[PDB]
DNA sequence: GTATTGACTTAAAGTCTAACCTATAGGATACTTACCAGGGACACGGCG
RNA sequence: AGCGAG
DNA sequence: CGCCGTGTCCCTCTCGCTGGCCTATAGGTTAGACTTTAAGTCAATAC
């Protein structure tokens, strides 16, 4: 109906009154349409009579017809008159002959059947599938009772069994005394009679083991009956028949779905639960274990008033025709949809069942039947689980039922959180320098078609059509006239621009579009590395907002001149790069010695160097006078100078607009410095990418986005015009080979040769011969490299873009210069050879076939890594979604210590090399205090570049400050404890969802860290929580570490200071090397804290965990993952990897339930968890005991109390069969599950606050109007 | 495209809910207790059997009750048998298999 | 222009008759069992 | 299936 | 009651383009024309 009347969504178990209160009837036959008139049969899968009409308003025959007959049935044909879309929403449901059970109950380890009724899953196989029959009911009171007349009739039979042995052994005895009558009466072969006397006694021995084979018939099923119980399961129906034919009563057995049926029916779930309770509580092991699991399952259909019987299938409900639509495609052909096949098979079989029983058939039939009845079911609700999947024509499965709703081309992911939308165009994208900021060139084809609705309206009121349809006419055949409306329709109307993959937010970006003539897209070229698009074919889509929400948001939070910062580190992402670095760079720089340069000699002349304005200086700049690089003296009276001179000449209160000073610069630096805004003070820097980042960081902080966009815009167009003039460009002779190359190649191909001596006089293996090779030809490498640079001149294009932060390494120019170095060998090894020419020499045959090995590899790496990196942001945007600013303070007194500069050993504060991705952007908790003295700085600050200068100043290291992780608010997190936003650059809204940005910034930057595991896998196994392959243990207790040597491990033994009971340690490999502990290694009874890694590499986190409580472990996941990613050169503030490691650490294990619906083993959020505890304090006091816990992103995220997030995320069988038997109620409280249903998303403008804002004229306007 | 369809068609035709036929709900019973309400136009004869919901037909609850008939058993095993053997031998034979049984329990 | 009657022809039923589909049955030598990944996590059976 | 961008 | 081995299940990026046997009976359905009837039409006329 309405998304507000929308509170809740209950998943659970549909029972067969419920699928047959659905259904508006019943499909009886296996028949779709008829094959001549091609109209719907009558009781078929798409029946008019159950589904409704297929055209609106008309009965099957024709009688009743239009709308005035709305909600009529015609007495002939039985359809309903009604709307034909209703075929999309109305059920049938087959009545099955026979039960059969639901598979997602049977096959989904574990098997919730097998737990409920405690079978073994092969036994309930067995059962279900008619292999073994089982026992479901047992008098034990008759049992008991004729336990003795019963044992008299056994005593009888084996009597009677015993008594024909005795003949039968009788009978032996009188032919073996014929036999040896015959031998030793006749003249026979000495060992002839023995022959047949031992074949006689042969023929006796066979006669006893018949007789052992009766005793073992009646023995075994007297055995049987007398430890018949219920559930108990029997192969070799030969035995079964027996039992049934003798001991018939005392016992009922079944076979199949409907024994299960039986076994529920007579099945008590309190008394059971109850016994379960009992037995873990008391027992202990394995048992106790298996026990535990059982009350996962058995408890759910305890605590819910559901039945335990929806596993087991009376009706099966059937989909509404529309869904799974037969569709006459072009030629005739027609098109089934994939479901009507399973559907036609579970009708046949079941009609087929029904008939056989009515006829009366052998129960092997109809239990083969009924066993193909069941695989039917099975095959529909899920194809391939058990056996060969059912395949259709070409040997491919058919699509089941439950096939639509799993994988990346499911229904919960590829039409529901992801689909196609109107008002939408592509095309390719071509760089446009003359645009601003906030401008895109849009086609005038694609711009017509995308507004076309709205060019319709213009041009009827502007009275160019004369209706909507005359409208459309000319704008389908693109009239002359219908231009102009199209650029007044355009106008301020802001559009959407988006490059696929969106790696990060700023992938969305929207701009004001400017009509161009031809096929493509112009973009900015700054927005370029926000969308990491260059434009050799790089596709882009351009959405329409239409709404005036839309429009608003795309004008105000996307447009892209709002977008400079980054969200991740708050580095500028539109600031000049590439040619215009190169521009200004060349601008910028100083040349001594050039033309028109300043020189102060006197005696003979002034210094004539100097100008009066720098009107005059580029005068002189038009003339072949004065260089644009070239030092002078010119007089300044509109740009303010910096704060040293500033200070002298001024002091106090410099006001520039009006005052005149001298500047000995160059003239390039003052155009640059016009650039800028008037109160930024001259700069005079050679512009390098770093000071040009630092400038446009600076001017975001202190001035407004407006000012930073305008100042932005104009260092383009200034870069690209010196970019022009700058003579940058490539060519062979500007490419300068080393002059001492040979030599040096020389020097080192003598140590390999001694090497290879060495080698051939069994000196040393080959391992280590290749490792010296590697090595010499690895300082050769350098040394060559060395060369090189140190060679080149500092004018040269090749090393100015390299070292004017434009683009590229110098490790490239070495590649292209020089020698390429060692290659990698296709396994990763490196080839020893090496490859030693450069590009510009060229390669020879050999060394080129060498070295493509590392670039194939790579090309693979790529796609694997950008595959591996997409998995994994996905996982860090699900665990984190609800994660957004709720409040605006805590006040929580809880923060994390950050230490900022460390203390030398002489005396001095040297400032902490990751102080900008750690301390910066946030909040104190704690005031700053200064050798016990006065205030710094107070709690409640942005704790920015000056806050950081002074405390470091003061001399102060270590400072509380707020961070997500000790945050105090339940729901989400709050604007302080957050702090600042680094994109915006000020405090954080109450809406912002932090935790999908933090998981975009953290995933984004993959992809480019190169794969103990050290790139993107270690990153994946720590936010996973998985044990690292490294385990390297760490300390329990503090003591001296007894240190073995052995042979194949080590034992890192500890004897404690508390002493305690001092713990070894395991077969811990030789291969794993020794920490190194503080300088000194770790050495043999030596004095260790508790955490100190003892062995190298990785500890997991779990130990750590358990060690050192949550504050440890929330340090070494962030420690691990910043190091991880500052290892490539990537900065990520560490309040993102706070906010995932915050959503990794909120559940507790329960040791103790106390006495509060608490199982042990289970994972509690801890808020409930003491909420809990608050309710069972009072009214008796049990409290139950909890540990700590930290999950992964993975089990963090399907943990969640929403089923359809859960379900959509991953594992939707397992989501939505554990969700059904709970009966899980969703709140539709995320961000995933508002998006699904289609109903705005709790953050940003959709929360509560911003979305029912009340708009109204002030008094006075309405006064004035 | 290959543009299919799903038969029938679509009818915009403004929807009225103001002058609208009238209808006579008709009850029916089916076997298992179970009423059913069915919105029959008053212009036609009320049928005496429906098939309901429930998969199963049901009679008006109402009183009428014309109580029709219909063919016996399809066909059966002794129908066919008749149709190929006649009363005395199928007797002589069941009087062989009485004696046999009676030979078998006494002698 | 707007009030009528008297013919004068016409499509739409409404119905009876005929053929062409449709549900169904049957067939008697004898034949008797069909057909290339890994990587992680969890659960079940053996063995000590 | 081939193919483009990252 | 632990430790191990084996079997099974779920996961593995975004967007985009092109085109490749026979017979016999009984019963229901429709098509086709005949006859009737509501329906559309024209001519003259009076106020
Ligand atoms: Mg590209
Ligand atoms: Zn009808
Ligand atoms: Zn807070």
């Amino acid at each position: 109906l309405d998304v507000n009347f929308f509170d809740e969504l209950r998943i659970g178990l549909a029972t067969a009154e419920d699928i047959r209160q659905w259904s508006y009837g019943e499909v009886k036959k296996p028949e779709t349409i008829n094959y001549r008139t091609l109209k719907p049969e009558k009781d078929g899968l798409f029946c008019e009579k159950i589904f409704g009409p297929t055209r609106d308003w008309e009965c099957y025959c024709g009688k009743y017809k239009r709308v005035r007959f709305k909600g009529i049935i015609c007495e002939r044909c039985g359809v309903e008159v009604t709307r034909a879309k209703v075929r999309r929403e109305r059920m049938g449901h087959i009545e099955l002959a026979a039960p059969v059970t639901h598979i997602w109950y049977f096959k989904g380890v574990p098997s919730r059947l097998g737990y409920l009724l405690d079978l073994a899953p092969k036994d309930l196989e067995k059962i279900i599938y008619f292999a073994a029959y089982v026992i479901t009911s047992v008098d034990e009171e008759m049992r008991h009772n004729e336990l003795s007349t019963l044992e008299a009739e056994m005593a009888v039979e084996r009597k009677a069994v015993e008594d024909q042995r005795d003949g039968e052994l009788e009978a032996r005895a009188q032919k073996l005394e014929a036999d040896l009558a015959e031998l030793e009466a006749e003249g026979a072969k000495a060992d002839a009679r023995r022959k047949v006397r031992d074949g006689g006694e042969r023929e006796m021995r066979q006669i006893r083991d018949r007789a052992q084979r009766e005793l073992d018939r009646l023995e075994d099923i007297w055995s049987t009956f007398t430890k018949l119980a219920p559930k108990q399961l029997i192969v070799d129906e030969n035995l079964y028949r027996e039992l049934v034919d003798r001991y018939g009563e005392y016992f009922t057995g079944a076979m199949g779905a409907e024994s299960i049926q039986k076994l529920i029916e007579n099945f008590d779930i309190d008394a059971e639960a109850e016994s379960l309770r009992d037995v873990i509580r008391n027992g202990k092991g394995q048992k106790k274990l298996r026990a535990l699991k059982r009350l996962k399952v058995v408890a759910a259909f305890q605590q819910s008033g559901n039945s335990p019987m929806g596993m087991v299938l009376d009706a099966v409900p059937v989909i509404p025709p529309e869904l799974r639509p037969m569709v006459q495609l072009d030629g005739g052909r027609f098109a089934t949809s994939d479901l009507n096949d399973l559907y036609r098979r579970v009708i046949n079989r079941n009609n087929r069942l029904k008939r056989l029983i009515d006829l009366g058939a052998p129960e092997i039939i109809v239990n083969n039947e009924k066993r193909m009845l069941q695989e039917s079911v099975d095959a529909l609700f899920d194809n391939g689980r058990r056996g060969r999947p059912v395949t259709g024509p070409g040997n491919r499965p058919l699509k089941s039922l439950s096939d639509l709703l799993k994988g990346k081309q499911g229904r919960f992911r590829q039409n529901l959180l992801g689909k196609r939308v109107d008002y939408s165009g592509r095309s390719v994208i071509v760089v446009g320098p003359q645009l601003k900021l906030h401008q895109c060139g849009l086609p005038k084809l694609m711009a017509l078609e995308l507004f076309k609705p709205f060019v319709m309206k213009r041009l009827v009121d502007l009275n160019h059509a004369q209706n909507i349809k005359s409208a459309k006419r000319m704008v389908e055949r693109q009239r002359p006239q219908v231009w102009d409306v199209l650029e007044e329709v355009i106008a301020e109307h802001p559009v959407l621009l988006n490059r696929a993959p969106t790696l990060h937010r700023l992938g969305i970006q929207a701009f004001e579009p400017m009509l161009v003539e031809g096929k493509a897209i112009q973009l900015h070229p700054l927005v370029c590395e926000a969308f990491n698009a260059d434009f050799d074919g790089d596709q882009m889509a351009v959405h329409l907002p239409l709404s005036a929400e839309a429009q608003a948001e795309a004008r105000i939070l996307m447009l892209s001149s709002n977008n400079i910062l980054s969200p991740a580190s708050g580095r500028p992402l539109a600031m000049p790069r590439l040619d215009m670095v190169t521009g200004l760079y060349y601008l910028t720089t100083e040349v001594p010695g050039d033309t028109g340069e300043y020189q102060p000699a006197s005696g003979d002349h002034p210094e004539t160097g100097v100008y009066s304005s720098p009107a005059e200086a580029i005068m002189a700049a038009d003339r072949g006078v004065l260089s644009v690089r070239a030092k002078i003296k010119v007089r300044l009276t509109q740009l303010r100078p910096p704060v040293e001179i500033e200070a002298e000449l001024f002091g106090h209160s410099g006001w520039q607009p009006g005052d005149a000073w001298m500047a000995e610069t160059t003239l390039g630096r003052v155009m640059f410095n016009e650039l800028l805004p008037l109160g930024y003070p001259f700069v005079n820097k050679q512009m390098h990418k770093k000071v040009q980042a630092a400038i446009i960081n600076d001017l975001a902080e202190r001035y407004p986005m407006i000012v930073v966009a305008q100042t932005v815009d104009k260092l383009k167009d200034a870069g690209f015009y010196w970019a022009t003039r700058s003579g940058v460009t490539v060519s062979m002779a500007d490419v300068l080979v080393p002059p001492r190359k040979k030599e040096i190649l020389d020097h080192y191909e003598e140590r390999a040769d001694k090497v290879e001596k060495q080698f051939q006089r069994g000196a040393l293996n080959h391992d280590e011969r290749n490792e010296a090779l590697v090595e010499i030809w690895k300082e050769a490498t350098d040394e060559v490299g060395q060369a090189l640079r140190e060679h080149y001149p500092d004018d040269n294009p090749i090393i100015t873009i390299v070292d004017s932060g434009a683009t590229g390494n110098f490790t490239q120019t070495r590649t292209l210069a020089g020698m390429k170095g060692l290659v990698t060998n296709p396994k990763g090894e490196f080839i020893p050879r090496p490859v030693k020419s450069s590009f510009r020499e060229g390669l020879t045959v050999l060394e080129y076939f060498i070295n493509t090995h590392g670039a194939r590899k790579g090309l693979a790496d790529t796609a694997l890594r950008t595959a591996d990196s997409g998995y994994l942001t996905r996982r860090l945007v699900d665990v984190s979604q609800d994660v957004i600013v709720r409040e605006h303070d805590c006040q929580t007194e809880r923060g994390i210590v950050v230490e900022l500069a460390e203390r030398a050993p002489d005396g001095t504060l040297i400032r902490d090399p990751y102080i900008e991705t750690s301390a910066y952007a946030r909040t104190l908790g704690t005031d700053a205090v200064d050798e016990a003295g006065n205030v710094i700085v107070e709690r409640g600050q942005d704790l920015g570049d000056p806050e950081i200068d002074a405390l470091l100043a003061a001399g102060i290291t270590q400072v509380k400050v707020r961070s997500v992780l000790t945050c105090a608010t339940s729901t989400g997190v709050c604007a302080t404890c957050y702090g600042r936003s680094m994109a915006t650059g000020k405090l954080v809204d109450i809406g912002e969802a932090v935790g999908i940005v933090a998981a975009q910034s953290i995933g984004e930057p993959g992809t480019q860290l190169t794969m103990i595991t050290g790139g993107l896998p270690r990153v994946q196994e720590l936010f996973e929580a998985r044990v690292p392959r490294g385990k390297a243990p760490i300390a329990d207790v503090t003591g001296r570490v007894r240190l073995e040597d052995g042979e194949r491990f080590y034992k890192i033994t500890i004897v404690p200071d508390d002493g305690g009971e001092e713990v070894v340690y395991d077969k811990i490999s030789k291969r794993q090397r020794l920490r190194v502990f503080k300088e000194r290694v770790l050495s043999d009874g030596d004095h260790v804290e508790v955490g100190q890694q003892l062995m190298e590499g990785s500890a997991d986190p779990h130990e750590v965990l358990r060690v050192q409580g949550p504050r440890e472990v929330q340090i070494h996941l962030v420690r691990e993952v910043q190091e991880v990613y500052r290892a490539q050169g990537v900065s990520i503030h560490d309040k993102h990897i706070e906010v995932i490691v915050r959503q990794m650490l909120r559940r507790v294990t329960i040791i103790d339930s106390g006495s509060t619906e608490f199982l042990p083993g289970s994972l509690i959020d801890r808020a409930e968890f003491e909420a809990e505890n608050r309710r069972v304090v009072a009214e008796g006091g049990e409290p139950a005991a909890g540990r700590p816990v930290l999950m992964g992103i993975t089990k963090a995220s399907l943990a969640t109390d929403s089923w359809l997030s859960a379900a959509s995320f991953q594992e939707t069988t397992r989501v939505l069969t554990d969700a059904a038997i709970n009966c899980r109620s969703d709140k539709l409280n995320g961000l995933k599950e508002n998006v699904i249903i289609g109903k705005l998303i709790p953050a940003g403008t959709g929360i509560n606050r911003y979305r029912n804002i009340a708009v109204q004229p002030t008094e006075e306007a309405r006064a004035a109007a | 495209v290959l543009r299919g369809s799903r038969l029938g068609a679509v009818s915009y035709e403004t929807d009225r809910n103001h002058d609208l036929a009238p209808r006579q709900i008709a009850r029916y019973r089916t076997d298992n207790g179970e009423e059913f309400e069915v919105p029959f136009a008053d212009d036609a004869e009320i049928p005496g059997t429906w098939l309901c919901r429930n998969g199963m037909e049901g009679t008006l609850i109402e009183g009428d009750l014309p109580e029709p008939k219909k063919v016996k058993p399809p066909r059966t095993h002794w129908d066919m048998l008749l149709e190929r053997r006649s009363i005395e031998e199928l007797e002589e034979l069941l009087k062989e298999r009485l004696e046999l049984i009676r030979s078998r329990r006494r002698g």
